[PDB]
């Protein structure tokens, strides 16, 4: 058995009505439990036993179902009901949704940083490419070495949806050896995301 | 209710560890706890309950045979030992408590109190102290500046700004874990251009795991500097 949340990831604005459904792939029981998240922190009991608000709780989250479609609904969320959340019965944990703030589209503001002189110093160049306070989420970084598209050599990270504005964050880390960052000379990160009509690419040429 | 659990945990590959997790605020023998664990960004998985009562167990298959649960009532504590670990077993482990008494002999298996959780790193890494490098701000509008606080091990660092007193348009990231087997993240603020002459930035680099601290100063590049 397994147990499928829908959706993956649900946006949605304060005062709006949320559904989320999870669904078991066979029928374990008719006890299901919802659990809450928020970063950094240990899940929280919303509904046990399919229908019954944990102590707590307000009244807005309410859950229903049996067999095996079940379904948590929120009647106007609240900025503190930003968070994944979790279906459970026995050993079977759903694998989430996220439920996050949708607001208007934001381009990212994008910043290029040449490798520091000290890390130069060790043997290794880090390139970081940053794409600040955007929405929504989805974002594509390119970097180009001497016009030569990157593949490979790359890692990223993302924020957690900020609390305040409800933009993403990224950083994205070229990893070169030193000799090959002295061979060449221009950087460039290339950022394409919905808020921009066209990508946008941000460089510097090594030395200069 | 409270549910206290030990401190984070360092191991190699091949290694057991075991987690306590301390009960208050309740009769410790009238509830299953369960073990619940959680690897970095992904979701919840169940490992298993011991009855405190009885000491009776059961483990999830993905461990049976790895995995030993046990408690003292004496001092109302539960324990999770995971043994031949794996980089794998990388995770947060919680402790949550059930919502009914086992005299009930109801439905065991809503969680309604859960420990604050326990990091165990596994990895053939060994505890190591990050490089921090500037990252210079990136003009003479709106500039951005940071730390990128490279080669650490293992999780968790902490950074602030200017002691604390700088927050607005701090971003810092998760950490990525680099195929070395260290972990490397940026911590960047972005800042008003004009400000760059006049005013310090200083990063504050905590990684209480190796006992090191380190404030960086970030300053213009000598190419953008006027005195």
């Amino acid at each position: 058995i397994v147990l499928t949340q829908s959706p993956a990831t649900l946006s949605l604005s304060p005062g709006e009505r949320a559904t989320l459904s999870c669904r078991a792939s066979q029928s374990v029981s008719s006890y299901l439990a919802w659990y809450q998240q928020k970063p950094g922190q240990a899940p929280r009991l919303l509904i046990y036993d399919a229908s019954n608000r944990a102590t707590g709780i307000p009244a807005r989250f309410s859950g229903s179902g049996s067999g095996t479609d079940f379904t948590l609904t929120i009647s106007s969320l609240e900025p503190e009901d930003f968070a994944v959340y979790y279906c459970q019965q026995y050993e079977f944990f759903g694998q989430g949704t996220k439920l996050e703030i949708k607001r208007t589209v934001a381009a990212p503001s994008v910043f290029i940083f040449p490798p520091s002189d000290e890390q130069l110093k060790s043997g290794t160049a880090s390139v970081v490419c940053l794409l600040n306070n955007f929405y929504p989420r989805e974002a594509k970084v390119q970097w180009k070495v001497d016009n030569a598209l990157q593949s490979g050599n790359s890692q990223e990270s993302v924020t957690e949806q900020d609390s305040k504005d409800s933009t993403y964050s990224l950083s994205s880390t070229l990893t070169l050896s030193k000799a090959d960052y002295e061979k060449h000379k221009v950087y460039a990160c290339e950022v394409t995301h919905q808020g921009l009509s066209s990508p946008v690419t941000k460089s510097f040429n090594r030395g200069e | 209710v409270q549910l206290v659990q030990s401190g984070a945990e360092v191991k190699k590959p091949g290694a057991s560890v075991k987690v306590s997790c301390k009960a208050s605020g309740y009769t410790f023998t009238g509830y299953y706890m369960h073990w619940v664990r959680q690897a970095p960004g992904q979701g919840l998985e169940w490992m298993g309950w011991i009855n405190p009562n009885s000491g009776g167990t059961n483990y999830a298959q993905k461990f049976q045979g790895r995995v030993t649960m046990t408690r003292d009532t004496s001092i109302s504590t539960a324990y999770m030992e995971l043994s031949r670990l794996r980089s794998d077993d990388t995770a947060v482990y919680y402790c949550a408590r059930g919502k009914y008494c086992t005299a009930r002999d109801y439905y065991n298996w809503d969680f309604q109190h859960w420990g604050q959780g326990t990091l165990v790193t596994v990895s053939s890494a060994s505890t190591k102290g990050p490089s921090v490098f500037p990252l210079a701000p990136s003009s003479k509008g709106t500039a951005a500046l940071g730390c990128l606080v490279k080669d650490y091990f293992p999780e968790p660092v902490t950074v602030s700004w200017n002691s604390g007193a700088l927050t607005s348009g701090v971003h810092t990231f998760p950490a990525v874990l680099q195929s070395s087997g260290l972990y490397s993240l940026s911590s960047v603020v972005t800042v008003p251009s004009s400000s760059l002459g006049t005013q310090t930035y200083i990063c504050n680099v905590n990684h209480k795991p190796s006992n090191t601290k380190v404030d960086k100063r970030v300053e213009p590049k000598s190419c953008d500097k006027t005195h």
